[PDB]
């Protein structure tokens, strides 16, 4: 089965600057990523899918590129209550979520 | 929305069992929608464990196939999961979320505190 | 060709394939007429 | 206390050239020895320029005065919008001991005046908004500059002893600011 | 004795692969410019 | 001080910036004639094509199914589609909605769909999202506008309004301006679907939650665009600009179909082919138009100017000016107070005001053009 | 002046009559520093 | 506001208009509501506190 | 600006029948103000004190 390595995972950056999650798989999920947003103590909120798809209500500073074993999540400005932990999760095959990057302040 | 309502009692005793509920409101069972849960454990993070189709068929997870039955109610317009043995590396909040591959709409999920 | 003209990069394959092309065309707009001036400004100075 | 006299005081409007008022300088900038240009207001040179000798003026866009002034006969000065309590109305008395400026909301009589035998102008005086003082202006020249550009209200001064006998003098006189106001305001009448 | 240049070497630009290196979507923006490199090689053919 | 707008003695020291002006002829600006009697011209046709209906209509069709439509021979009002406030979004990004009443195009396309309160942002030239990507694809150089209003007690039920469907999951982006039919399974993985069921396998028909208690940033907003075209056809839908009498071999100005100039119009020899619609020359500059009603060919000069010059010998010497008026036939003029005056003359490289001709010859100082010369 | 300069349309005239001024002049200014690079270049190798 | 120094180039603020440079006596005589000055050119030389 | 006119007026009036003054074109130092014990309670909502 295809396993996810992350890389943002946590980190503590200032504001408004740029925030990478590298999300690395072991074989071609190249359309299969999806992204999602959860505060601690809530639910996992969906940013973008479907070959870089923002969901409805996501703002367009997100954005999404890579594909096969190299993906991205990218905050272009980071804020306070962003404190979140960032999937990311293939549907290539049985799916995967990784282990989340923990945006930290 | 397809909102997701979980329901009922929350404080368990050790080795004891949880019996959970995912209430649908705003979303036809009878579609292409995979009706999944994800758990959230420590140093794990989210999970995917599987969801269920409306016909019956299923597709789990092999970390947590061998534990994981899950059922349907079309009419109730709900989806269930069962967890036999709830370990304490269960200690997670497990969220009901409607699911193609991705899970756009997600229910606020239940943190399992044995205690 | 080595100088970015405000652009982000000196290699133009690298502006297809860093970030999406709606927007790597300003770029590329950008490195167009830097290197266009440029080569004004060379065909200026060789014409002087 | 306040009646408006019967006879209408109908000055005669003469025509006359002026050949030289409304040169000056913009803003409160030096520059030494050097020619600048400048787009600003002003009367255009050689025009026609009308003699006067208290019905309403029109607005302009900017009004010059000038008064060939002997021992102030002039005496005051009513200008505003509305020229009554619902807006900001302006009063300028030259008194014996200042000058004075309000941009405030009175309640005018038709002919208000000094009442000779100074506030007896109002009928009521409510919500007042703001106040000027500065020195006496006092066979003498008194000239204004009334200009409204970007929001700002520009008056500049010049006092000088004038002695022709009828028309504008073959001379020239820049005019210096005394007050520069920031006030966003629509004049449409004065007095 | 003395030395004075009497030539230089002689030149000429392709104006679209050195302003692109062979990238359609450069060219496509890179024509918006008009005539924009026909007088830079008529210069430069001139300059030939 | 000197005044720049007054006589030429005096314009001539606002250019040099100095008082003393030396003796000869400079650059005051350019000239021009004025035009007057303002000529607007549209087709005869007059009726009003129904663009309210399509605002105004109950039930659109999908996102990725839009309907697209072809509105031509009409007269549109923007005047009342302006002011109007019922529509929670009107946004032109090509265009300002205030100055649509003046031109007239033809072959207007408007594709009209229903989408949630927050994708309203979605459509509009330059936006990523769901429906801007996998749904309706815009072009950076999409010119037109359009508009969005709320529709959620009509377009929300209380049991779910799922007809509002769209696409989740697709191989590939979606070209704009195209609609799909097709609904195929789709492929998230390597197992071959061929349209049955099964994991990596997904139906994209997929619901909204439509419900009449949702508030705003979620509610179905019946969305319709408004796109136009740049000078293909003769014009058919015009705005509310009316017409007027056209004059010939005066510099007038010139609303032709939308198409704004200035110029003399007269009489011309040349064929136009019916065909034709209009002519141009040389670079994109209308030489010749046929009026789109009395269908017979005009052509149009800009109408003739050239730059204005002062002869004047010093500021010490004289204070007398003479202007030159470049290049123009000194009777299409319309300083009215030199124009009308002692003698006036005419060069071939224009006119002279406040200069006499004389038949001597002398070697000369200031020069005018075409060959003559001026002096004090 | 048969060229968009990377505006919208290549008449000025269009660019007064289709949008407001306060968004008309970008395009204007592209317009008017592509004619006006343009005009440098033909004012420079006029002067050349 | 802080207290000016001469003959050493600094930053000066002087009314809210800002620059650089050193500061020497000068002696021109300016009129009553002549605040700064310029040259020619369009280049500060001249101020005044 | 006479602050202290106001901060120590001899008589104020009732809550119900409240004094109105209008206070425009002048310099207020409120450091005066701020380092003085004399307001029992300074609680600024506009700016901070």
């Amino acid at each position: 089965d295809i396993q996810l390595t992350q890389s943002p995972s946590s980190l503590s950056v200032s504001v408004g600057d740029r925030v990478t999650i590298t999300c690395r798989a072991s074989q071609a999920i190249s359309n299969s990523l999806a992204w999602y947003q959860q505060k601690p103590g809530k639910a996992p909120k969906l940013l973008l899918y479907a070959a870089s798809t923002l969901e409805s209500g996501v703002p367009s500073r997100f954005s999404g590129s890579g594909s096969g074993t190299d993906f991205t999540l990218t905050i272009s400005s980071l804020q306070p209550e962003d404190f979140a932990t960032y999937y990311c999760q293939h549907y290539y095959s049985t799916p995967f979520f990784g282990g989340g990057t923990k945006v930290e302040i | 929305q397809v909102q997701l309502q979980q329901s009922g009692p929350g404080l368990v005793k050790p080795s004891g069992t949880l019996s959970l509920t995912c209430a649908v409101s705003g979303a036809s069972i009878s579609s292409g929608d995979w009706w999944s849960w994800v758990r959230q454990s420590p140093g794990r993070g989210l999970e995917w464990i599987g969801g269920i189709f409306h016909s019956g068929t299923t597709n789990y997870s092999p970390s947590l196939k061998s534990r994981v039955t899950m059922s349907v109610d079309q009419p109730k317009n709900q989806f269930s999961l069962h967890l036999t043995s709830v370990t304490a590396a269960d200690t997670a909040v497990y969220y009901c979320a409607r699911m193609r591959g991705i899970f756009d709409y997600w229910g606020q999920g239940t943190l399992v505190t044995v205690s | 060709l080595s100088s970015n003209f405000g652009a982000i990069s000196s290699v133009l394959n690298d502006i297809l394939s860093r970030l999406d092309p709606p927007e790597a065309e300003v770029q590329i707009d950008r490195l167009i007429t830097g290197r266009l001036q440029s080569l004004q400004t060379y065909v200026t100075q060789q014409l002087i | 206390q306040c009646v408006n006299l019967r006879t209408r005081t109908q000055l005669p409007p003469a025509y006359t050239n002026s050949f030289t008022r409304g040169v000056y300088y913009p803003d409160k900038v030096f520059r030494s020895s050097v020619l600048h240009s400048t787009q600003d207001l002003f009367l255009p040179f050689f025009s026609n320029v009308t003699w006067f000798h208290n019905p309403v003026l029109p607005f302009n866009d900017g009004v010059y005065f000038a008064s060939t002034e002997k021992s102030n006969i002039i005496r005051g000065w009513i200008f505003g919008t509305t020229l009554d309590s619902k807006t900001q109305s302006l009063l300028i008395v030259n008194n014996a001991t200042n000058v004075v400026i309000k941009v405030c909301e009175f309640q005018f009589c038709n002919d208000p005046f000094l009442d000779v035998y100074e506030s007896g102008v109002y009928s009521s005086a409510n919500n007042c908004t703001f106040e000027y003082v500065s020195q006496p202006f006092l066979k003498n020249l008194r000239e204004f500059v009334f200009k409204n550009i970007d929001g700002y209200f520009k008056i500049y001064s010049k006092h000088t002893p004038i002695n022709l006998v009828r028309d504008l003098p073959q001379g020239f006189s820049a005019l210096e600011p005394l007050v520069d106001l920031p006030i966003g305001i629509n004049i449409t009448r004065f007095q | 004795t003395e030395i004075l240049p009497v030539s230089m070497t002689k030149t000429s630009v392709d104006c679209t692969m050195y302003i692109c290196g062979d990238s359609t979507e450069c060219s496509n923006l890179l024509l918006q410019y008009g005539s924009f490199c026909t007088q830079l090689n008529r210069a430069l053919t001139g300059i030939a | 001080a000197v005044d720049c707008a007054l006589d030429p003695l005096s314009e001539t020291k606002c250019t040099l910036k100095s008082f003393t002006v030396e003796k000869g002829i400079y650059q005051t600006s350019n000239f021009r004639v004025q035009p007057t009697e303002s000529i607007v011209r549209f087709p005869n046709i007059t009726n009003l094509c129904p663009f309210g209906e399509v605002f105004n209509a109950t039930r659109f069709a999908s996102v990725y199914a839009w309907n697209r439509k072809r509105i031509s021979n009409c007269v549109a009002d923007y005047s009342v589609l302006y002011n109007s406030a019922s529509f929670s979004t009107f946004k032109c990004y090509g265009v300002s909605p205030t100055k649509l009443n003046d031109l007239c195009f033809t072959n207007v396309y408007a594709d009209s769909f229903v989408i949630r309160g927050d994708e309203v942002r979605q459509i509009a030239p330059g936006q990523t999202g769901k429906i801007a990507d996998y749904n309706y694809k815009l072009p950076d150089d999409f010119t037109g506008c359009v508009i969005a209003w709320n529709s959620n007690n009509l377009d929300s039920k209380v049991g779910g309004n799922y007809n509002y469907r769209y696409r989740l999951f697709r191989k590939s982006n979606l070209k704009p301006f195209e609609r799909d039919i097709s609904t195929e399974i789709y492929q998230a993985g390597s197992k071959p679907c061929n349209g049955v069921e099964g994991f990596n396998c997904y139906f994209p028909l997929q619901s909204y939650g439509f419900q009449p208690t949702n508030g705003v940033g979620y509610q179905p907003y019946r969305v319709v665009v408004l796109s136009f075209e740049l000078l293909h056809a003769p014009a058919t839908v015009c705005g509310p600009k009316k017409s007027t009498n056209l004059v010939k071999n005066k510099c007038v100005n010139f609303n032709f179909n939308g198409l704004t100039g200035t110029g003399v119009l007269t009489e011309s020899n040349k064929k136009f082919l019916p065909f034709q619609q209009f002519g141009r020359d040389i670079a994109d500059t209308t030489d010749a138009v046929r009026d789109p009603q009395t269908l017979e060919i005009l052509d149009i000069t800009p109408c003739s100017f050239g730059g204005v010059s002062v002869i004047t010998p010093g500021t010490n010497t004289s204070n007398q000016v003479a202007v030159l008026y470049q290049g123009v036939n000194c009777t299409e003029v319309p300083w009215r107070v030199y124009s009308t005056g002692s003698n006036v003359f005419q060069t071939r490289a224009g006119c002279l005001i406040g200069a006499e001709h004389v038949n001597n010859s002398y070697e000369c100082d200031i020069p005018i053009g075409a060959g003559i010369c001026a002096s004090y």
